């Protein structure tokens, strides 16, 4: 189901997952 | 330190917070700056005016 | 690295409250309630318990012997 | 005859500096060029390169 | 012997652009380890007290010490020959403090007056008659400032907020807004002091003081002005905050209405251009005239918003006080903070199409609207949209690059200019020649 | 040698005499990063030996 | 965990109080 | 040589320190520290006066 | 490295006087009292106390430089009342007022505890 | 909006129009003047002029 | 041409702070008394630390810094001791100082919390605030480390260093209603009422008063734990009186010498 | 997806799952030109004037455009771009705990701060940059005003009592490297105390300060021009040993001795130095407001609010309008709100729910002016200040540009070998350069005697 | 009679190392070792 309005919190869970899986210097 | 728990890192006089990815030459942290250049195998058609050519198809 | 002994601005002793602050936060209390439960009225002394970072723990992880 | 500054000493003055240095770029254009097109922030640098973090000297 | 108090040195800053960059100073040792100097002497050196560096040479001969004391000195180097106007002027918080100190509605008690007189190196030792004897002795800011003015100086200047339609009509010699500075016998009578009368400008009060009175008198004048105004600032106090940046909730309505009108107008212009009605303006093509009309519309909207914002401030506002005093700021800054930032031009034009016929991936192709080409509709108080944030960053980068190239080119220009007329001088025959004794001008400056 | 200021405003500090003269003597303060010039009579040798050595 | 639940309750409360939003210091672009 | 050591040389009795405001000093004064003052010297001729 | 110590703000140095009187020449009956190793604490109360006295035509202090521990007090009284006795009376009555204030505060405290 | 005294402008103009021809302020206009070898090397072209 | 008759009234007396009011006095006296409350208040504190073995993770000077900020109760000892500078002996004599000792070494597996309670003082009454509420945490030791040292305490005042600053924060305030117009509110309705404001909730500020002097100075001296609040006030008054007496004596000598 | 992701860590759910599921997608710069990107999912799609209605993608969060140093800036969009760039460049120069295992490292020029508190207002982006764990500043009660005048042209006034209590008090290390080697058949280095008899070449400094092994022991007082290692090379011996640089005045932390790849005795020594914050030290906030401490006043002299809260730093009001750094003011206001409430606030660049009016309304609910201004008192006389000063907590940094590392002087120091002119560099004890521009300025002043003195008398006399 | 005692790197075990000797621990055998605190009067002022 779509996530109306309540999206500021779900906006950063994806960012947290990305930074947890790949580090800041992952490219090197 | 490939996939090593923070316990060992702390025991090896290192911290789990160090980003890593830097060489150690003569006990000095060396880092390679990412150089940028023109993409290869792509055709570029510039229009240099300070020359005898109206257009130049560099590749 | 370690909780200071006194508030930079005011001067009230705050060193003897870090453990109490952690205990109150652990039991049920929140931050906004724990701060005034400990006796911190002025907002200048409240940063010492909110802004302070406890880095002495990471330092203790590098035990010299054993 | 080769390039210079490709491998730099990692500035370990603060964690933010270490993070910044490990993810830094450098263009091969000559230092202090009369032109002003490569230095200007181009529109295509959206979400790829920080539009604010950059030196303020000759580079 | 070691350097002791009273010795003459030559304090200098590393980039020496002009003559007023190496003046002698008297020594005064202080406990802490940091060079210090009066704020007024900061303008010539172009220093900023933000981690700068300033050299300090020391002669080793009575001959050279006397030569520097007589030729290269701060009080002697007040007026420059490049523009025959003072270089050291009040351009810091003292300026705003003194402006508020000389308003008509400034009253001081005996305690404050006697406390301020202590910071006066030229006080004759007699208390002036208070401007208001009964019901309580109250002095006025202008009356105290008169004692700071040395000698019998006479000059006339106009204040920053002086309405032009005032001299023509009545109330010429009695201004309701307390403007039209008038000094007679070295006593302030009317007007409010600002940069126009105390700053670095031709005919300023300090300029008149230097021309009439001696250089040391002007030095004492500067010292007394700073030492009294800064001390009174304690009782007055100056600040800045959010309370000085908020509008009256109606100004926001006016600004929003104006912005909407501008958007509608630019959309109408775009529609006309699309349907082929906007005829080409003389001397320009269709695209050129379209861009010119859009830019004029946006600039008019920005000016209207700024004027509406300015007219909606209160006398207690701090931005307005610092702008009218001229110490630091301008009206455009207030306009950008409250009303609207404006257009983020680059290379003298709007934001180009870096991608294929569009500025950023968000906006659609062929979107020449204001917000899609750099027009920042919001203001620094209400945040910025990401797209306009990026465009604003582009403008700042343009400015930084311009500054870097100027800093590299002007040095060479100045070097070439100095190496071509380094031997020219005025001989005792009252004539200008060069090293080869070739007359260049029978009289200096004709 | 290590000395100790027994009189004067700096009473209690510990330092090592850097340059000595017939009347005055410079002593670098251990705590503070500054060297002062205190009178010789104000100093009192404390020394730092190591009894035993077996 | 308490911060996560605090954020979730703040979001649901913000969604609930959707009566009126008339504020001066905020705006957003509206092209075309 | 010319631009390196004839038109621009290195002189002694120099200093370079950060600067800070100090309104209590006159425009012609300068607040030097104590270390730099004690390090530099001024050759003065002796005279019975 | 050149930071002054902390005792040079209140402790007198050998040879420095705690107070020096210097008569002024611009107007009659006017002397400048220079105090060493003091701050606004010991000059503002004296300034106010002198202001209370009607025979004092002028009274006010200053700090020649914040880093320097020194304050100059300028006093000017009527010709039939020298400024020295004015300074003495200001100090005397100020001391009396402080002692009385201390006594009242002490009795108020002793009454507050269980009373 | 800046202002510069006319005396300086006039002095520069005369120095550039003293020898009849428009001497360039560059190394190609000042070194041609018969000033002296020690003065030409200061600006530019040190070894060439020497 | 004389002084005035100030009055005092205590509104709240506790063992942590006092709220008194001073009426019928000049503003200069009130501000001076405040600055004395903060700066010139004799009190004992750590000022000479001899570290013999510090195997902790912190710096060698960090321990001394933290020890310098630990308050020490001096209800009846500060008035007896003399300044070490004016002492007439060598070494920190107990007649003019108080000795301390700290010898802790983490032997067990769990980490130690070296608190102020470890400062074993030779004197009974000169002890850190642990009589009658955790103790001031100095440092944390782990199995294998140790911290042995002994320090001495001396008398000093805040003007020398912040360690001798007994008062935590003095709440000085006078004329709650902006009656003397010493501050001009651009929008009085937007400001809250002071704690001591007698004005009703309708009016924003009291009307102007031309012939009106500042009186009724409110105080909220808050003791850090070393000296009792009322004791701080009494010491400050006595010290200010002593400074005036010394100044008067010096002035009399100067006048007599001339 | 959000539910399955919020329960990560516990089970095994990660970013790879989102990528494989077909929800996210990596678009490179060359392909980004052919997609209708959208900023936020809700706002830019509901139903309004038909703009495009053909969005293909949507960004995660707008503030993610910022880099590393720019992300820590609170409210970057509320400030002009040059000041954001200045902050981004100055952030790298902030001191603090640069790495947890600093006591083991022996790097050169390491700075560490005693009490690196955490910002009272943290952006949602620094949570992954790891800034909160290793901060580089302290939250100070900053009051923007012009108290005395020592903070007028980009300068501040710090509290002497605060510094005494350990406000921004950091430390300075300085490591060394030196090892023996076989120079030649007859030449050879060895660690040994150079006595006053056998060693010919020798310095006029103290040598018994170190032990017999030739390495100064830890926790020993040292000063400028003092021997730190007892190296002596045989020709009888030459004192080829190093000395502490002039104007360092530190204490030895630890001494490490080992063998290098060649197998010779290799040793490293680091000397710490407690740098008490003094005037001239460069500070800066998170908005580009650089500056140097002009003067330091004690608590009794600083102003104070209705209660005992004296400002810790006082910047110039005039630095705000010209530079347009309203983000700094917003940060101060939100910090006051956070301190009163008791929890860190949000300063995300683009949030659509953090304006000034709502923050002000929150602040009005604690007995404080909605705009943050408060009434102070003149710390000297005790009279209320007419203007209501703006005081509140704010996060400030400290740069390494100490005044002691830059102060320099000279009086006939060492001379070069090629051209007999003074040396160059503070470390080599050299003199300043009297540049050609200074010569032109002096010619303009017409002071020929002073010019000839600077160029001949005090530069390189010779006959 | 001071043989210049040292502390091992990882063992943290005291070792007696004299001149003209290899730098290694009495056990295991490493190449890193630090010195012990001086015996001087390390006296600070809690300022
Ligand atoms: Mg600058
Ligand atoms: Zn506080
Ligand atoms: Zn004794
Ligand atoms: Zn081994």
């Amino acid at each position: 189901e779509i996530t109306p309005d309540l999206w500021q919190e779900a906006c950063w869970i994806v960012i947290s997952s990305y930074f947890d899986e790949k580090g800041l210097v992952r490219q090197q | 330190l490939n996939g090593l728990t923070d316990r060992d890192l702390c025991e090896l006089n290192e911290c789990p917070l160090d980003p890593g990815g830097y060489f150690i030459i003569n006990g000095s942290e060396k880092v390679l700056i990412a150089q940028e250049k023109m993409a290869t195998n792509t055709v570029y058609v510039f229009a240099k005016k300070d020359s005898k050519y109206a257009y130049t198809g560099e590749c | 690295m370690i909780i200071p002994v006194r508030c930079f601005t005011c001067g009230k002793i705050v060193g003897n409250k870090w453990e109490a602050y952690l205990g109150l936060l652990q039991a049920e209390y929140t931050e906004g309630d724990a701060l005034d439960a400990l006796g911190l009225k002025r907002y200048c002394c409240r940063r010492m318990l909110l802004a302070h970072v406890d880095l002495i723990e990471k330092l203790l992880n590098y035990a010299p012997l054993e | 005859q080769a390039r210079a500054g490709v491998s730099q000493v990692l500035n370990r003055l603060t964690f933010a500096s270490t993070l910044s240095h490990l993810r830094r770029l450098n263009s091969p254009i000559g230092r202090d060029g009369k032109l002003a097109k490569p230095r200007q922030l181009h529109n295509t640098l959206w979400g790829m390169v920080c539009p604010a973090e950059t030196p303020e000297g000759h580079a | 012997r070691h350097m002791c108090d009273g010795d003459i040195v030559i304090f200098n800053r590393q980039p020496t652009l002009h003559k007023m960059s190496m003046m002698g100073h008297r020594v005064r040792i202080l406990p802490w380890s940091t060079f210090r100097l009066n704020l007024s002497v900061t303008t010539p050196y172009n220093a900023d007290f933000d981690g700068d560096e300033m050299n300090l040479h020391l002669p080793q001969s009575l001959e050279t010490r006397a030569e520097i004391q007589e030729l290269a000195m701060v009080p002697r180097m007040i007026v420059t020959p490049q523009s025959n106007r003072p270089v050291m002027g009040i351009v810091q918080d003292t300026l705003t403090a003194v402006r508020k100190f000389t308003k008509r509605d400034v009253f001081l008690e005996r305690g404050e007056v006697m406390n301020l007189l202590m910071f006066l190196s030229t006080w004759d030792g007699k208390v002036p008659q208070p401007a208001i004897l009964k019901p309580r002795p109250l002095w006025t800011g202008k009356q105290i400032f008169s004692l700071i003015i040395p000698g019998h100086i006479n000059c006339i200047r106009t204040h920053s907020t002086h309405p032009d339609d005032e001299d023509s009509g009545p109330y010429k010699h009695i201004s309701p807004g307390d403007t039209k500075v008038v000094v007679e016998n070295g006593e302030l009578i009317m007007g409010i002091l600002c940069k126009k009368s105390l700053g670095t400008s031709a005919g300023s009060l300090v300029h008149i003081s230097y021309l009439e009175m001696g250089h040391d008198i002007t030095r004492l004048f500067y010292s007394n002005i700073q030492t009294v105004i800064n001390n009174w600032l304690l009782i007055e106090g100056h600040t800045i905050g959010i309370g000085d940046s908020i509008a009256d909730s109606k100004t926001y309505q006016d600004i929003q209405n104006t912005i909407k009108k501008a958007k509608q107008d630019v959309i109408e212009v775009i529609e006309k251009a699309h349907n082929n009605e906007l005829e080409p303006t003389p001397g320009n093509t269709l695209r050129q005239t379209f861009e010119n009309q859009v830019n004029r519309i946006l600039n008019d909207a920005r000016d209207k918003t700024g004027s509406s914002a300015q007219k909606s401030l209160s006398e207690y506002n701090n931005f307005k006080s610092m702008v009218v005093s001229g110490a630091k700021g301008s009206k455009i800054n207030i306009s950008q903070v409250i009303a609207v930032v404006g257009q983020q031009n680059v290379e003298g034009k709007r934001i180009p199409f870096g991608f294929k016929h569009r500025t950023l991936p968000h906006f659609i192709k062929d979107d020449y609207g204001p917000e899609s080409r750099g027009f920042v509709e919001n203001s620094y108080l209400a945040g910025l949209t990401p797209t306009e944030f990026f465009f604003h960053a582009m403008g700042g980068r343009e400015g930084l690059i311009d500054t870097a190239v100027k800093t590299a080119e002007t040095g060479y220009i100045q070097r070439r200019l100095i190496k071509s007329m380094e031997s020219v001088m005025v001989k005792y025959d009252a004539t200008v020649r060069n090293s080869i004794n070739q007359v260049v001008q029978l009289r200096y400056g004709e | 040698q290590t000395v100790r200021i027994s009189q004067g405003p700096y009473k209690g500090y510990i330092g090592v005499v850097k340059d000595a003269t017939e009347s005055t003597a410079r002593v670098e303060l251990h705590s503070t990063c500054q060297t002062i010039s205190v009178d010789r009579q104000r100093l009192t040798t404390v020394g730092s030996r190591r009894p035993g050595g077996m | 965990e308490w911060n996560i639940v605090e954020s979730e309750k703040a979001l649901v409360a913000e969604s609930h109080n959707m009566k009126n939003q008339q504020m001066d210091p905020f705006t957003r672009r509206q092209c075309k | 040589r010319v631009r390196g050591n004839l038109m621009g040389k290195r002189v002694d009795f120099s200093a370079r320190t950060v600067i800070t405001p100090d309104p209590n000093l006159s425009i012609d004064q300068v607040g030097v520290p104590r270390s730099i003052a004690a390090n530099m010297t001024f050759a003065e001729i002796v005279t019975p006066f | 490295m050149n930071a002054p110590p902390a005792f040079e703000s209140f402790l007198l140095f050998e040879g420095e006087k705690k107070i020096t009187i210097n008569k002024d020449t611009k107007v009659p009956n006017a002397c400048l009292f220079t105090i060493n190793k003091e701050d606004h604490t010991l000059g503002n109360i004296i300034k106010s106390q002198l202001l209370k006295d009607p025979q004092v035509l002028f009274a006010g202090y200053k700090v020649p430089h914040p880093l320097e521990h020194k304050i100059i007090i300028r006093v000017q009284t009527t010709p039939d009342y020298s400024p020295q006795e004015a300074f003495t009376n200001a100090i005397t009555d100020l001391i009396s007022e402080l002692s009385l204030l201390e006594e009242r505060f002490r009795v108020a405290i002793k009454d507050k505890q269980e009373g | 909006g800046s202002y510069v005294n006319y005396r300086h402008l006039a002095l520069l103009c005369d120095t550039m129009t003293c020898r009849g021809h428009l001497m360039a302020i560059t190394r190609h206009g000042v070194n041609r003047q018969d000033t002296g070898p020690l003065m030409k090397c200061s600006f530019e072209e040190t070894v060439d002029v020497l | 041409p004389y002084a005035n008759q100030p009055t005092v009234r205590i509104t709240e007396l506790t063992d942590e702070n006092v709220k008194f009011i001073i009426e019928n006095t000049d503003l200069a006296v009130a501000n001076s008394i405040r600055r004395v409350f903060i700066a010139e208040v004799p009190i004992i504190a750590i000022d000479w630390v001899q570290i013999d073995a510090n195997s902790s993770v912190l710096h060698d000077e960090f321990i001394a810094h933290r020890l310098g900020l630990i308050p020490l109760t001096s209800d009846d000892i500060v008035d007896k001791l003399q300044y070490s500078r004016d002492c007439t002996c060598e070494e920190f004599c107990p007649e003019c100082s108080v000795e301390f000792t700290l010898d802790v070494r983490c032997n067990e597996d769990q980490t130690r919390h070296v608190t102020s309670r470890d400062l074993i003082s030779n004197s009974p009454r000169v002890i850190p605030v642990t009589s009658r509420q955790d103790d001031i945490l100095i440092v944390k030791l782990r199995k294998g480390q140790e911290l042995r040292l002994r320090a001495y305490a001396k008398k000093g005042f805040g003007k020398e260093h912040a360690k001798w600053n007994p008062t935590a924060g003095v709440a000085f305030e006078y004329d709650p209603d902006n009656a003397l117009r010493h501050t001009v509110y651009p929008k009085p309705e937007e400001w809250p009422k002071s704690e001591y404001s007698e004005l009703d909730e309708d009016e924003s500020q009291a009307p102007y008063d031309p012939n009106g002097k500042p009186e009724r100075f409110y105080y909220n001296v808050e003791s850090c734990g070393s000296l009792r609040p009322e004791t701080i006030v009494l010491s400050a008054l006595s010290g200010l009186k002593k400074k005036l007496s010394d100044l008067q004596t010096q002035l009399s000598h100067e006048i007599q010498s001339d | 997806h959000i539910d399955q992701l919020k329960e990560r860590e516990y089970n095994n759910y990660s970013w790879q799952d989102l990528v494989a599921s077909g929800v996210v997608e990596y678009i490179d710069t060359l392909e980004e030109e052919t997609v209708m990107l959208a900023m936020t999912p809700d706002d830019l799609q509901e139903k309004e004037v038909a703009y495009c209605s053909t969005y293909t993608h949507c960004e995660i969060h707008p503030s993610m455009i910022l880099g590393v140093c720019a992300s820590i800036i609170p409210f970057p969009d509320h400030n002009q771009s040059p000041r954001n760039t200045y902050q981004s460049a100055m952030g790298k120069q902030a001191m603090g705990v640069y790495i947890t295992n600093f006591h083991v490292r022996m790097d050169t020029l390491a700075h560490v701060l005693y009490y690196p508190q955490k910002p009272l207002v943290t952006t949602r982006s620094m949570e992954y940059l790891r800034f909160r764990e290793l901060p580089a500043g302290i939250n100070s009660i900053v009051a923007i005003a012009s108290y005395t005048g020592y903070n007028q042209e980009d300068s501040v006034i710090m509290n002497r009592s605060a510094v005494d209590r350990g406000f921004f008090r950091s430390v300075f290390y300085r490591s060394y490297k030196e090892q023996e080697s076989k120079k030649g058949f007859d030449q050879e280095e060895v660690f040994e105390k150079p006595t006053r008899e056998t060693c010919q070449g020798m310095r006029h400094a103290i040598y018994d300060k170190l032990d017999d092994d030739g390495l100064i022991a830890p926790g020993v007082r040292v000063s400028g021009d003092d021997v730190i290692i007892g190296k002596t090379v045989t020709l009888t011996k030459r004192d080829c040993s190093t000395f502490l640089r002039t104007s360092e005045t530190g204490i030895v932390d630890q001494v490490m001795v080992t063998l290098n790849q060649e197998g010779y005795k290799f040793c490293k020594i680091r000397v710490r130095s407690v740098r008490i914050p003094q005037i001239g030290d460069k500070f800066a906030s998170r908005h580009g407001q650089k500056g140097t401490c002009g003067i330091q006043y004690r608590q009794e002299d600083m102003p104070f609010t209705c209660e005992g809260i004296t400002p810790d730093i006082i910047i110039n009001p005039h630095a705000i309008p010209s530079r347009m750094t309203i983000g700094h003011l917003i940060e101060c206001l939100q910090g006051k709100v956070s301190a009163n409430k008791g929890e860190i606030g949000d300063a995300t660049p683009f949030n659509d729910a953090v304006n000034v009016q709502k923050i002000s309304n929150l602040l009005s609910d604690y007995g404080y002016h909605l705009r943050g201004n408060e009434v102070l008192y003149n710390g000297f006389t005790g009279r209320k200040i007419t203007s209501q000063i703006f005081i509140g907590p704010t996060y400030y940094q400290r740069l390494k540009h100490m005044v002691d590392d830059k102060i320099h002087s000279r009086a006939r120091g060492p001379i070069q070998i090629l051209n007999r002119q003074p040396m160059e560099g503070r470390s080599r004890d050299g003199g300043l350069r009297f540049g050609e521009m200074e010569r032109d300025c002096q010619i303009a002043h017409g002071a020929a005697q002073f010019l000839r003195e600077r160029l001949f008398e005090a530069s390189d006399p010779y006959q | 009679q001071q043989p210049m005692i040292y502390i091992c790197g990882e063992c943290h075990t005291e070792n007696e190392i004299k001149s003209r000797d290899p730098i290694r621990c009495r056990e295991c055998g490493y190449r890193i070792m630090y010195k012990k605190r001086t015996k001087r009067l390390v006296v600070f002022d809690a300022r």
